[PDB]
DNA sequence: TCCCTAGTCTCCAGGCACGTGTCAGATATATCCATCCGA
DNA sequence: TCGGATGTATATATCTGACACGTGCCTGGAGACTAGGGAGTAATCCCCTTGGCGGTTAAAACGCGGGGGACAGCGCGTACGTGCGTTTAAGCGGTGCTAGAGCTGTCTACGACCAATTGAGCGGCCTCGGCACCGGGATTCTCGAT
DNA sequence: ATCGAGAATCCCGGTGCCGAGGCCGCTCAATTGGTCGTAGACAGCTCTAGCACCGCTTAAACGCACGTACGCGCTGTCCCCCGCGTTTTAACCGCCAAGGGGATTA
């Protein structure tokens, strides 16, 4: 018959079948609902978009078209809620946020 | 000859190491230190190169964060110079070495 | 064997790490303390990396072993592996 | 052995958000790690929700609750609003 | 009238309260505080008393740990008295802020 | 305004158990705010658990799981 | 007949094996996993209870309450490292007054 | 409701035959045993999935114990676990 | 490729609800004494 | 450095309500048996890691001002303890009383599973454009000068 | 109350290079479509414990004096850490040889 992939059926870009397979093979629970992979793929796609928008904006601020790990670190550390979500996460080759204490200033 | 004040070649180099994103520790001394530390747990280990790189990246991120907390603790003491007591306080408050 | 290669983490390297940390002025006793702290941290991480390697019946420490060792202590290194 | 990754999907989302922006290999690996990490966090929290209530299925209710638990503040108000936007479309053929 | 030099009763209270396991906060106010805070998330959320006791024990333990770190920060600055900036430093270094 | 129910002597008692000899006046406000934040960060998660199980009563086990989520495990209730 | 007596343990090998199966940890659970897990749990419990009994005897009491458990856990370096992010309810704290605070 | 109360009581009798345990402390010990159980089992599950194994054996449990428990405590726990496993297998 | 573990049938006994004496512990009261503050 | 005066230790009587010990019983653990698949074991390939040498040079070590910052000492004044009389709501003994947490019975959608079916996704291979380096110039900050 | 030499930093353009991206061949994992066992959704029931109220005692909070000690700013010493110049030196890059074992199947 005809196959409209579940990602296109739900309107997402992330794979619904792959997320469903990883939920089934990840031994998280005995059974996996039909809407759970759709929900999880939607959440993952939204979070990826939220990182990538700020990463592209930071790359624009650096006059670079490509996104490097420094741009990802800047985007993550500058945003409030994304920094809270990734407070215990180190991005390799990401550097640090430029910050000098006011006491050290001349 | 032209000399800069003691407290301006300090600001300078803070802005460019915070702007830059390289490592700042020589690779071979760190790899050698890793092998020295690891040969106490398993003799004749062959560290994958990516593993040494990951260890270095994590160690430097940890030390940079520790130095940020150390600087905060030193400024809290109405000081500018960081002393070993600041590192000890930062570690104690963080949770390490309780 | 290898004898005291912690000296390899030289005073300029600790100075550079502090500069990236945002430190304007450094005492002369900081270097030994930082070397001790780095040795402790590396011991803890490498012990778990070696444990992961030993469980896998391997003799080479892969990058994923270090990533998992860091994830156990709540470091969560991204990019590698 | 063939290794799977979220490279194509992250690239699609990037082109959808920024049409004229590229991405390096290191950043793509970091995005793969971030997607995997968030997937594992949400899946673990949903599994704990299923076990606490003595349930044997992972429904979108569990994923919604796990998303509300982990993602902080407005980031959980949008993602949930995203998820409920998608699954209903999925159940409308 | 016998007058105690300042500090001695404080050190005495420290010795008393580090030896006991009681809760040091009136349970009725804390219950009202918990209910008021929970009012912002769902209306008419009944709280069984065991849940309020668990919240009280957790909150006390957290505040005692915070005050330990605050005292360490105040002693660090060559002070005897803790100040709000000490609490802010402790919270930042621990990672809360 | 029930945060005022966390009186100055109560915060003083908590400081004494923490081992504090002298307490500034401002702390009795700051601690309250600090306490408030912590309680919110717990109770929300507890309520979330209660929202999932379709209950209108917040059990102690919900609080235990909400505390375990935030890295402060609590022994003695479950 | 019981697997606990066969292996010399007191924690139940059957219960540990049932929880390992029904906890959704792996597709299958080996026969040697529950006995090892019960032995490790029993050793840790014995360590906690022996230190708690020592604390209770030091307190001239023959009953273990949460205060004795908290004293035992916080006074052992490795038990305190194992339970660093754990609150023992109504267990109190271990007495510690800083030397700066003490008077001349 | 299944708990480890009777077993903790037996262990307490074995180590200290002249001391008792209160109900509150008994519940604390039950929660501690459950905490360590979930920790070790979760780490063993992660170890099984990392190496593409679909089973939890004494090897994964031993590695989890070595990862979780600190030095002297983990060494003693590994000794007791191996002793129990060999005793079970031999008999 | 083999031997170990999931799955099933049968059987029973150990471990969970339930009930009850009783002693470890909390509490009140007097006494002893370790310590702090002032000429 | 003793005397006076507080606030802990210490012993003794005196309730008391959890702790621990029998008892019923029932359901989950043990014992036997069966069947299929996860991984222990063996052999192979390449590839990735280790070891080592030669030439360059950025980086590290060392030495020397020398100025700023740590540190100690002093004075003050104000902010916090210590205590005492007053007020206020917490804690505990009842009561009701009903929302709803927890347990039981249908049976239905709901997910699992298996056998075709094929297209999205990955591995391999070009290739040209963004980016890194460099060489020079313009701009900006800084420090010894006033 | 500015000021100009000097050093650092940003900018502008040229050149090269390497890797991000695009495209095609080849899969095997996602999709369809059936049966089928059953998890829990729903309806119902029952107790239980959480909410509300009241009255009493009284511990505890609170307001007010009051002293005092300590937090803090100011001043002086000295010492030690930083900037900079000179001298190693070992990192580093490129290259080559070799073999241990990490992935593969049977």
């Amino acid at each position: 018959a005809k196959a409209k992939t579940r990602s296109s059926r739900a309107g997402l870009q992330f794979p619904v079948g792959r997320v469903h397979r990883l939920l089934r093979k990840g031994n998280y629970a005995e059974r996996v609902g039909a809407g759970a992979p759709v929900y999880l793929a939607a959440v993952l796609e939204y979070l990826t978009a939220e990182i990538l928008e700020l990463a592209g904006n930071a790359a624009r601020d650096n006059k670079k078209t490509r996104i490097i790990p420094r741009h990802l670190q800047l985007a993550i550390r500058n945003d409030e809620e994304l920094n809270k979500l990734l407070g215990k996460v180190t991005i390799a080759q990401g550097g640090v946020l430029p910050n000098i204490q006011a006491v050290l200033l001349p | 000859p032209h000399r800069y004040r003691p407290g301006t070649v300090a600001l300078r180099e803070i802005r460019r190491y915070q702007k830059s994103t390289e490592l700042l520790i020589r690779k071979l001394p760190f790899q050698r230190l890793v092998r020295e530390i690891a040969q106490d747990f398993k003799t004749d280990l062959r560290f994958q190169s990516s593993a040494v790189m990951a260890l270095q990246e994590a160690s430097e991120a940890y030390l940079v964060g520790l130095f940020e907390d150390t600087n905060l603790a030193a400024i809290h003491a109405k000081r500018v110079t960081i002393m070993p007591k600041d590192i000890q306080l930062a570690r104690r408050i963080r949770g390490e070495r309780a | 064997v290898l004898r005291d290669n912690i000296q390899g983490i030289t005073k300029p390297a600790i100075r550079r790490l502090a500069r990236r940390g945002g430190v304007k002025r450094i005492s002369g006793l900081i270097y030994e303390e930082t070397r001790g702290v780095l040795k402790v941290f590396l011991e803890n991480v490498i012990r778990d990396a070696v444990t992961y390697t030993e469980h896998a019946k391997r003799k080479t420490v892969t990058a994923m072993d270090v990533v998992y060792a860091l994830k156990r202590q709540g470091r969560t290194l991204y990019g590698f592996g | 052995s063939r290794k799977e990754s979220y490279s194509v999907y992250v690239y699609k989302v990037l082109k959808q958000v920024h049409p004229d922006t590229g991405i390096s290999s290191k950043a793509m690996g970091i995005m793969n790690s971030f997607v995997n990490d968030i997937f594992e966090r949400i899946a673990g929290e949903a599994s704990r929700l299923a076990h606490y209530n003595k349930r044997s299925t992972i429904t979108s209710r569990e994923i919604q609750t796990a998303v509300r638990l982990l993602l902080p503040g407005e980031l959980a108000k949008h993602a949930v609003s995203e998820g409920t936007k998608a699954v209903t479309k999925y159940t409308s053929s």
